[PDB]
């Protein structure tokens, strides 16, 4: 095989490098916005990136983000909700320590931590309605910081919540004030949430606190042809209407061995010379595992 | 926007007396973030109330607190010449916290 | 406990910065206050600085003329004084909002202040 | 093939027309109690139909009941709880314009909105043993009234909350006071939940309020042979041993090309010439629609 | 505030509707409560209209002597009474229950009341 | 089941005067949802006091109540002539939402 | 097929008898420890074996967990907390009549009942971390007791809570005092609980009460080449490199008959002469049976 | 109501049971509580069972000269005094934990008590 | 640890008057983890507080508590003489539940 990351049709992978899914969505300081990139034939990931998430915490449903996101081929990166002029009353200049960036501190590039001004942190209920007629990726955060001290120095209430609601999807939030052990330099977590948004369908965010409230959010054309390769390779240009992690394929046979996770117009995976889940869903990846297995042995009679 | 304004300026008092001196805000204030320190002669000052009613550890029981909204109030049962001192009145209505001008004993 | 930098005599403009540490406790928990105090005067609250995130928020008669920062490692908070004028001449304090449940924004220790002067 | 939805064994289908599976169970009353139809080959739904759950709310587990219910080819719609004799110190007429039948309001048939009575809502704790020696569908719902005066006014009590138990399931819900946009001219939602429960397996039911009682339930054989078809075509009886949405197939070839939901001793589908997900479930469709395109070419060889 | 239809006088036998408009507020979020006041006597509870899901309920003295129903569009509450007698001859209100949490069942705001009259 | 008396049936009164009136209820009445009513001279009423201590915007603090169970209180630490008027109690204890007949002020 | 409960390469399967997975990990007394059985080729489980969990309740992610273990060969059952000098402000000794064991009561080998002593019950924070460089399954119970007598009795308080944080896993429990009906001659149940913790990942345990603390807990091989077999049958010595239910396969074809769940180097499944879910997974099942049977068509050309 | 065994006397060493039964109530439900009393002096509380779990407790004063246990079909409880002395001379009561919310460790119902006696 | 001290020792009274009678404890005990029992010339005693403050059935309003941490108080607001006897004061503070001493009314 052609052993680069090749172009499908012409038209180019997107590459995270150091960056991860978990943090080019989230916008990871140490990473472009990716603007030049907002169209694809895949995403390219490394083995375990270490940039992803420049702040510790559990980034909810993250492994169906992916699957839902492997099928996208494009964005629109719009600015939901415009760092000046969406929060008068609050203060959107948070950073912190953990999101260095060429400097002392940043943060994320598509969220906004949300703090009181004036020392008042305002019950908000900010809300869109997705008038672009393509589905809205959402996210937000909701804050578990290490310590009451630092919750009512941000967001000056102690029993917060976060609430987000739309059409047919309602979770309410109450984040917990545990003191977890450091990582990235840092103690308390922020568990990271996302949820599509159908045209026309409206969400709603409240908030007595803790909210790390959404920037930008993507109106994504869903799309097929695509999805997550995970390899370390050259990127240099190269074509052909197959890609695999390890390389393109030009058609000499309609038969592959390489790693399985596959994009394009594409052979069909044989032995003879893309998903994940997490630890409670064992199943669903023997599922899968077996689901892949038997047709791979299928596919070499 | 808040300001404290407490009174008396000072007080003129004799050992083994009872006082309560008083706290107003020009907006509202919650019980819960409301707090008195002590202070005297220039030294640093100490937290002798931190719940409008609660007391701090190393203050007699003497030392008690009421109130609501936009009035709140430090009491003592008895004063002692050399327990007195300024008393600072504090709240959080937002920021800043500004305190009140601390009342002054002359016992 | 807290300790503090030195007393300090300066004249206008001289931009000067003073130091708390603390002991006793985890410095990165609990939030740091400033708090001016002339000479038998009112005293008034600077400003915090969130050890743990780096959240500063003034009182915005000082914004600008005072600014905080920290050092994890050194357990210490850093206050500067910029465009110094002869009211400046005061007692500075640092000091601590302790936690607690329901009761908050207070400050429950003090450095013993320190006297930076302008003559 | 024949083009008409036709009888499997001379046993025939269930037509819910402008019902909707949704509003089938619930006994949607722009639609027959169905009484008529406790017994059928496949279940026939229209691609969007309209008039499903007359009142607007999210039917909790929507997916899986369709599933059951999929397999099932039989009912006995009993009155697990008779609308009289059953609740003495509730108002069991609730209605809403949102259901109007044939008139200004009706609501449900296998469900009660129960209300107060001379404006007590008593903590109620019926339960029900289930004695008929087969798996008893249970459903009920907990309402989402848009303002505390309408909360108030209908179960009296604001902290509200609901509770269901049986030997395996457990679930408690707190209901929130949401004023949610105008959907079918009605704001506050009824978020509907059902349990399977076992042969002599007991049910019981809690409540301070905000529940919407259950009338019916499907003590339900679970058969087999069965599903949710969902087309548009006439109805005409006509005989076949293997239906498709577009038509029933006489055995010509063991080779399908129709679509792909099928029922009954059916061929097998090619190319060559009903279950389903919500949104956090991507990966579990990725699964089916792979699980399927996989075989859809194993049997074109 | 609310407004009332006009002051009525009828034989007995003869039934007869009250009405009462809203504004300043949103109708359909609040209940809808009558109530009779014969002249300097006691002030009784006919009823609510629940405005939302018409979800009436009546005090059983006037069960079925009244009937209470609204318009959403009108933004307004009708009460009809039944098989009149004198007794009847009375100012009816129509009341609000204005929405508090842990507070409720009060009336927090009167239209200025209709005097039916039987003679 | 429910019904509720109050008294005074009428008080006599002057200018400048502390009150308190009582409403008691045949059967238990939760301090949450009890209420008092001002009404003049056959207008309509209004809503003075909406928790059993609460007080209604346009009253002034002087209206204060207390109670539980099976008695209530209305409280004025002073009348005026026309301030006053009648006083109708009133509760929830399942329908009907009976009121207390009201009391009266000749003052 | 040879008919017997055979050995895969001379390495012995673990026979629970009247035992189930259930019991065996919480360490059921009427079991043994099975420290006799810390590895094996198979588990080996009765159609519905009778002394699972000796005390009723619900055994959370039961589905999962028996599928995790299917691919586990080995464990390391540690006293990661020793009964003695772990608890020294807790009564380590509760037992329940409903688990006896040769006498009137015990409690399970594998748990720990914490209940006050002096009449205290001090908020525990015990925690672990594992230092094994192996993942460990940790498992504990929250005591849903039958009233408020009872919860007073045993945790002195009322409100009560359990909370267990680990890198990527954070749950909060508050049970609730319901007087289910008597099974096992006990009406309150113990819902149980199991999480796998990283290497280097440590579990932070808290609770103000109805903790059913861990003693034990299993460091674990997770190996291939496992599973739990179902079936009645003798247990003598023999051999094959392939087992299957009703007896282990020698290499005369590579075919087999013999009931699906299978373990070993094995032949493929046909019908020409182990995995489960909750009854809301149906969904999940029809995955698994559907991937299963299309599999076994194709098998058999 | 709780019923008792009757008056017993005794020699020193000699060990002996009480009993106490329970009726108008479900027994499994609430806790048991015994309680010794001598002639008009303190009365202290030797332990508690809990009937549904067997969790005994015991005071340190009487642990191991007192043993408790229960039984459900009888809805009885009894208290095993061992190695007896004089001072053992008293009247032992039976109590019963009542159920409520917020409010705990009371001793709502107490059967007549039991004269046991060493001499 | 815990123990507890309640006075007086003895009262002697008179019918028709009012008492408060006092337990202490030498370690702290939750306000709603203190109760008080009757009890008469050796019978079995019976429950007359169950909360520091609320009353049991059979028991006339009379009856009243009040306290915290440390100190507790039954309060009667009037004795009569078949009414009267000794009362025991409870509570937990852990194990044991051990009592106060029953005070004993003379009257």
């Amino acid at each position: 095989h052609n052993g680069k990351l090749c172009l499908l049709k012409g038209i180019a992978p997107l590459q995270l490098g150091n960056c991860s899914v978990a943090g080019w969505i989230l916008g990871n300081p140490e990473c472009e916005l990716l603007i030049s990139r907002e169209s694809w034939s895949y995403i390219v990931e490394k083995p375990n990136p270490e940039n992803g998430t420049c702040y510790p915490g559990h980034f909810a449903d993250y492994e169906e983000l992916r699957e839902q996101l492997s099928s996208v081929s494009s964005f629109e990166r719009f600015e939901i909700f415009p760092k000046e002029s969406s929060w008068p009353n609050h203060t959107t200049t948070g950073v912190s320590a953990s999101c260095s960036h060429n400097g002392e501190s940043s943060f994320y590039k598509n969220l906004l931590w949300l703090t009181g001004k004036n020392g008042l942190y305002p019950n908000l209920s900010k809300s869109y309605a997705n008038n672009k007629e393509k589905e809205v990726l959402v996210l937000w955060g909701v804050h578990h910081p290490p310590n009451i001290g630092d919750q009512r120095a941000l967001y000056h209430t102690e029993n917060a919540y976060v609430s987000v609601v739309s059409s047919h999807y309602s979770r309410k939030f109450t984040p917990e004030i545990a003191k977890r052990p450091k990582v990235r330099d840092q103690e308390g977590r922020i568990n990271y949430y996302w949820t599509l948004l159908e045209p026309g369908d409206t969400i709603i965010f409240e908030a007595n606190g803790n909210l790390i409230a959404p920037r930008y959010a993507f109106a994504l054309s869903r799309g097929f042809g695509s999805g997550i390769i995970n390899s370390n390779a050259p990127m240099d240009e190269c074509d052909a209407k197959c890609q695999t992690p390890q390389g393109a394929i030009n058609s000499s046979l309609p038969f592959q061995n390489v790693h399985p996770v596959t994009i394009g117009e594409c052979p069909k995976y044989v032995r003879s010379a893309g998903k994940e889940f997490n630890k409670l869903e064992r199943r669903m990846e023997n599922l899968n595992k077996k689901v892949d297995d038997g047709f791979i042995d299928i596919w070499t009679y | 926007e808040n300001v404290l304004t407490q009174s008396p300026a000072i007080m003129s008092a004799s050992p083994g007396e009872k006082v309560t001196m008083t706290c107003r805000a020009t907006s509202s204030v919650s019980s819960s973030y409301l707090h008195w320190y002590q202070q005297k002669s220039g030294a640093s000052p100490k937290l002798w109330i931190y719940g409008t009613s609660n007391l701090a550890s190393g203050v007699p029981a003497r030392f008690s607190g009421s109130g609501s909204g936009t009035s709140y109030s430090l009491t003592i049962s008895t004063v002692e010449a050399e327990d007195a001192a300024t008393y600072y009145c504090q709240q959080y209505s937002g920021y800043p916290l500004t305190f009140g001008a601390g009342t002054k004993l002359e016992l | 406990q807290l300790q503090q930098s030195g007393p300090e005599l300066v004249k206008p403009g001289a931009s000067v910065k003073i130091s708390c540490k603390a002991s006793g406790y985890s410095f990165t928990d609990y939030n740091m206050n400033w708090v001016k105090q002339s000479d038998g005067k009112s005293l008034e609250w600077i400003g915090i600085i969130n050890p743990n995130y780096g959240i500063i928020s003034y009182n915005q008669k000082f914004k600008g003329k005072a600014t905080l920062t920290v050092d994890q490692s050194s357990s210490t908070a850093y206050m500067q004084l910029n465009s110094l004028t002869s009211e400046d001449s005061a007692v500075y304090y640092c000091a601590r909002w302790g936690n607690s449940p329901y009761y908050y924004y207070y400050m429950d220790v003090w450095g013993k202040g320190t006297t930076v002067t302008v003559s």
